RNA sequence: AAACUUUCAACAACGGAUCUCUUGGUUCUCGCAUCGAUGAAGAACGCAGCGAAAUGCGAUACGUAAUGUGAAUUGCAGAAUUCCGUGAAUCAUCGAAUCUUUGAACGCACAUUGCGCCCCUUGGUAUUCCAGGGGGCAUGCCUGUUUGAGCGUCAUUU
RNA sequence: CGUGGAGGUCAGUGACGAAGCCUAGACCGUAAGGUCGGGUCGAACGGCCUCUAGUGCAGAUCUUGGUGGUAGUAGCAAAUAUUCAAAUGAGAACUUUGAAGACUGAAGUGGGGAAAGGUUCCACGUCAACAGCAGUUGGACGUGGGUUAGUCGAUCCUAAGA
RNA sequence: GUCGAAUUUGGGUAUAGGGGCGAAAGACUAAUCGAACCAUCUAGUAGCUGGUUCCUGCCGAAGUUUCCCUCAGGAUAGCAG
RNA sequence: AUAUUGGCGAGAGACCGAUAGCGAACAAGUACAGUGAUGGAAAGAUGAAAAGAACUUUGAAAAGAGAGUGAAAAAGUACGUGAAAUUGUUGAAAGGGAAGGGCAUUUGAUCAGACA
RNA sequence: UUGACCUCAAAUCAGGUAGGAGUACCCGCUGAACUUAAGCAUAUCAAUAAGCGGAGGAAAAGAAACCAACCGGGAUUGC
């Protein structure tokens, strides 16, 4: 259990801190786990999802589908995959909204910084 | 697009001055266009640029004055530390630490002695 | 408003007493804060022991005089028979009291002997720099019982 | 009225500006809650008390 | 005639707007505000008036300045600017 | 016999109980000491590409600078050069600024966007009139500076 | 006996349907109540030993909310008054235009102002609500336009007074 | 009724609550007047009026004694568990 | 060492659960009232996702009827569940100046259990 | 004539300070009545509410013109 005096087990406080979290904080909550491949590749279990990454839906009814993240919708706590959409009745397609904890990262998108993140978590990077 | 601050700080006092008129002339014209087109988001950028210039002109005219006052009594009130009205008038460390001549000889001759109880 | 056979109570709640109720909900809180207080101080205070040497003293009136109890400070006389001045004894952790007088030799000697044993059982580090680390005893009251 | 102080006209102007309905694009925003304008005012219904 | 027909004569304001609080409590002939006490240097309020108090206290406003004083205190009233590390 | 009234049921009304929710409230405890003439608290009016409000801000106006993060914002449009980068962002932080008309509110007033004075400057052929730009002038009190007043009063002239 | 919550326990019930609600269907208890079926429903909940209380309603001209009978009832009756046609429109007793009949009778139902309102002005669009019948009409609704001063007011002056 | 004046009336201004104003009615003082309105003291006190929420089981009254500015109430004894 | 229904920051509860809890869980000290001092509400819940109903047909329109979406429209921005008073329909039954109730039985309807 | 002195002035004289806010807690002033007494004035409510002045992170108090009467104790604050 919590041993620190600055942690709060309070449920009402957690749920406030989630929904009222600023854009910067949602970035890290919106982490997705690396694929078993990419994990032993990079020596790292999970990373905050970013836009042009590549991803496989491992949960839900889009289970098995893959694509490129078209946008991180931080406001909505949802990530959108280009290639995963609803065809509507009038035929106009519309994005589905996915949660990064139900995705898996199959290809990263690397930066000077995106690399340094992997290095700051203590893992190899091919 | 839009003006960058670190790039303004290298421009001359009169260079930035003419940038500002150029931006104003720019912004003045855009407002004519805005009432024909049914949106003009480019205008937000040029009015932010003006703001960004005026800051820089101000920043430099201030650090000019701040240094040619630097190090002396009586510099203008808006270059003095803001702090708090009370902190402002709190005794300086010098007239706090001040100690009576008789008091000083006593601190010297009988300071609090470090000691301990065992043997 | 008077009936049966009952003691006559005197319960003074005719003012606005609910305004002035004090429930000590902070008992546990303030005990911790007092323990932390003492801890933080024992650290700031170097090997010095949190408390000062206190004299033997005979407790007043007819009811308590049979018992002897710790006083405030040591009476410039008793300080002087133990061979140190007031000013220095204060820096040494001995409490001095200019107001207390000695009408009684037996107590007078007890406090001089108390001062003697204390002087022997302490070490006073040099003014210089060295501070030869000595491991604080926290009491004086416990080391020098009355 | 019909000869007014500028302070009176100024307030009078700000109340003209506040007299529109809910701009309908707000209705579409994420978590949008406001439905209509509930501060809407009419000249023969509620009086401005200056 | 003390009712509806006499109400038909009410066209003259007793109070206009108050410069200080803008409440329409500013008594014209008395030249003082029944709400905030202006022109009086001090501000009208009473301890029998708890709601009236809660309506106007500090915090019902923008606190344009007092807003930031506690953060500025948190940082020890930093005079200066922040330098750099990278990124 | 219907209709009508009444009772029960089913389905549909009306209405919003109930159950289950909870970014709110209440109460306790712990830590801390920071408003204002360096213009506070409060007020008014403004500010977005498309806003009435709420929140934010002040003609540099849902913000400017700085610092950290490291790609968003998102209702629509939008820019596109912002993506291995002095760099996205209704982000976080905040140390530099701006900060209208006011307010203890201070040139005088104020049911008035009313009315003076001084200084520097620019224009109108201008020390004097008009106009634009900038900077100023409340009160009590303290220390000090300077110009003074009084046969209150000392001396010094010839 | 029954409610909210608390300690323990039955490794209790449940998205293969918890709770709730409905049911002149069933069973247990003298009773407070308990139990089951069926329907509806959608995320939680109960038995037992104990703890605890903001713990059980028919009333209080009780509090708040909702709803009846009254009842398609009282009524929509002051200010003399309307009528024919055409146009428009899904729709015309009620809008527009033409015609007729009247009225206010310059102490006006006329032409402007002060106080007060504050956009009601004007145009275009337009009928869900509103104008106690109606509505294509409006002081309504939507979207826009409009208030130009050396001489008209303020501003200056003084009045009771402040 | 009166209608050229102790006339009517707008605006400005003064008078404020045990106070004002009153050609005097306790009238008027913002539908409020034999003491306005607002908040607070205040959940004022009430021997008085109204209400007081589940079941069953057993027992089961009093309206009388004495004292009380007591007589619509208490204390006291009695009856009751 | 002591105080603290204010302020800044924190950890909590055998607390309340939208008529409760602060008046305010919401554009709440708001809307609104009052000349003014002051007075001061109501108002949370579609769904995992708007997938917020393309298209056809009737209509002047609003809408209806199909269709479509959805795990479900017995979830349709009147939106979780959706009680009661009270209302429509349908079915059943009774009714000479109320209705309702107790004991008992006829008749109709309905139902448990128990035989083996 | 000139130069001091005392006291009193004026400056948009050089530099400063005060106001207002908040006010839970703190230091003062001022100050009720409802209420209780089964009535009521002294009393009570209460050295309370309302009103006024002034501080702080605590305020105030504090090194005895104290307590005591003992074999005496020994600033203040608080439990
Ligand atoms: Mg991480
Ligand atoms: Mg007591
Ligand atoms: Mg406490
Ligand atoms: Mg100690
Ligand atoms: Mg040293
Ligand atoms: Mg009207
Ligand atoms: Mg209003
Ligand atoms: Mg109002
Ligand atoms: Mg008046
Ligand atoms: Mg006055
Ligand atoms: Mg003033
Ligand atoms: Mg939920
Ligand atoms: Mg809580
Ligand atoms: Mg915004
Ligand atoms: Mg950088
Ligand atoms: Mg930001
Ligand atoms: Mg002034
Ligand atoms: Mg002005
Ligand atoms: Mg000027
Ligand atoms: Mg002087
Ligand atoms: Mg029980
Ligand atoms: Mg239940
Ligand atoms: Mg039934
Ligand atoms: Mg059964
Ligand atoms: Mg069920
Ligand atoms: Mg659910
Ligand atoms: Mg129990
Ligand atoms: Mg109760
Ligand atoms: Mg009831
Ligand atoms: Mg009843
Ligand atoms: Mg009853
Ligand atoms: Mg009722
Ligand atoms: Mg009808
Ligand atoms: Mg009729
Ligand atoms: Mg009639
Ligand atoms: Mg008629
Ligand atoms: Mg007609
Ligand atoms: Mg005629
Ligand atoms: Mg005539
Ligand atoms: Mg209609
Ligand atoms: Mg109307
Ligand atoms: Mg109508
Ligand atoms: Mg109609
Ligand atoms: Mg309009
Ligand atoms: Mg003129
Ligand atoms: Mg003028
Ligand atoms: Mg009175
Ligand atoms: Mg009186
Ligand atoms: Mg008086
Ligand atoms: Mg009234
Ligand atoms: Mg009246
Ligand atoms: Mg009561
Ligand atoms: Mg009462
Ligand atoms: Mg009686
Ligand atoms: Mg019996
Ligand atoms: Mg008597
Ligand atoms: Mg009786
Ligand atoms: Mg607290
Ligand atoms: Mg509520
Ligand atoms: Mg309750
Ligand atoms: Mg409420
Ligand atoms: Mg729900
Ligand atoms: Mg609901
Ligand atoms: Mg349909
Ligand atoms: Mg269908
Ligand atoms: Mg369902
Ligand atoms: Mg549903
Ligand atoms: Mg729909
Ligand atoms: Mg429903
Ligand atoms: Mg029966
Ligand atoms: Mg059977
Ligand atoms: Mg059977
Ligand atoms: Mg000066
Ligand atoms: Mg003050
Ligand atoms: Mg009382
Ligand atoms: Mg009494
Ligand atoms: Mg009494
Ligand atoms: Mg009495
Ligand atoms: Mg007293
Ligand atoms: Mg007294
Ligand atoms: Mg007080
Ligand atoms: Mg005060
Ligand atoms: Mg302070
Ligand atoms: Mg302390
Ligand atoms: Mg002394
Ligand atoms: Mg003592
Ligand atoms: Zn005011």
């Amino acid at each position: 259990a919590k041993q620190s005096l600055d942690v709060s087990s309070d449920r009402r406080k957690a749920r406030k801190a989630y929904f009222t979290a600023p854009s910067s904080q949602r970035r890290v909550l919106l982490s997705a786990p690396l694929s078993k491949e990419l994990r032993a590749q990079y020596g790292i279990k999970a990373l905050p999802i970013r836009r042009d990454d590549e991803v496989l839906v491992v949960r839900g009814s889009k289970k098995g589908q893959e694509g490129k993240i078209s946008s991180v919708y931080r406001l909505k706590f949802a990530v959108q995959v280009d290639k995963v959409t609803k065809e509507k009745v009038n035929g106009a397609s519309v994005p589905i909204n996915l949660h990064p904890s139900k995705l898996v990262i199959t290809k990263l998108h690397l930066d000077k910084d995106r690399k340094a993140l992997i290095q700051r978590k203590g893992g190899k990077l091919e | 697009a839009g003006v960058k601050a670190y790039e303004l700080r290298t421009k001359s006092k009169e260079q930035l001055a003419s940038q500002l008129v150029d931006l104003k002339k720019e912004l003045a014209e855009l407002k004519v266009q805005k009432l024909s087109r049914p949106s003009l988001p480019k205008i937000k950028t040029v009015r932010k640029s003006i703001a960004c210039v005026l800051t820089v002109i101000n920043e430099q005219q201030r650090e000019a004055v701040r240094q040619l006052y630097k190090g002396k009594k009586y510099q203008p009130k808006d270059l003095r530390a803001k702090k708090t009205r009370a902190l402002r008038r709190a005794l300086t460390k010098f007239e706090a630490s001040q100690v009576t001549e008789k008091q000083r000889k006593k601190q010297i001759a009988f300071p609090q002695r470090k000691y301990a109880i065992k043997a | 408003a008077i009936s049966k056979n009952l003691p006559i109570l005197k319960n003074h709640f005719r003012k606005h007493w609910q305004e002035r109720v004090k429930v000590h909900f902070d008992q546990a809180g303030k005990k911790v804060s007092r323990r932390n207080a003492r801890a933080t101080r024992a650290a700031k205070i170097a090997p010095r022991p949190l408390d000062l040497l206190r004299p033997v003293v005979r407790a007043p009136t007819v009811k308590y005089n049979r018992k002897v109890r710790a006083g405030r400070g040591f009476t410039l006389a008793e300080v002087k028979a133990a061979g140190l001045t007031a000013a220095y004894a204060r820096t040494i952790g001995i409490a001095v009291d200019h107001r207390r007088q000695n009408r009684n030799q037996e107590i007078f000697d007890a406090n001089v002997q108390r001062l003697k044993e204390y002087q022997s059982k302490i070490i006073v580090f040099p003014r210089n720099g060295k501070a030869p680390e000595a491991e604080q005893v926290l009491s004086a009251a416990a080391t020098f019982p009355i | 009225a019909a000869q007014k102080s500028f302070r009176i006209k100024q307030k009078m102007a700000k109340a003209k500006k506040q007299n529109r309905p809910l701009p309908q694009w707000i209705r579409l925003r994420t978590n949008n809650t406001i439905r209509y304008n509930a501060k809407r005012r009419n000249w023969r219904r509620t009086k401005m008390n200056i | 005639g003390k009712g509806t027909p006499s109400f038909g004569k009410r066209h003259n304001k007793s109070h206009t707007l108050c410069n200080r609080c803008g409440r329409r409590s500013f008594h014209v002939q008395k030249k003082t505000c029944s709400s905030c006490g202006y022109p009086a240097a001090k501000t009208r309020s009473y301890n029998w008036g708890a709601k009236a108090k809660r309506r106007h206290t500090t915090g019902t406003g923008r606190m344009r300045y007092l807003k930031h004083v506690s953060r500025r205190f948190k940082n020890g009233f930093q005079t200066g600017s922040a330098s750099k590390a990278s990124a």
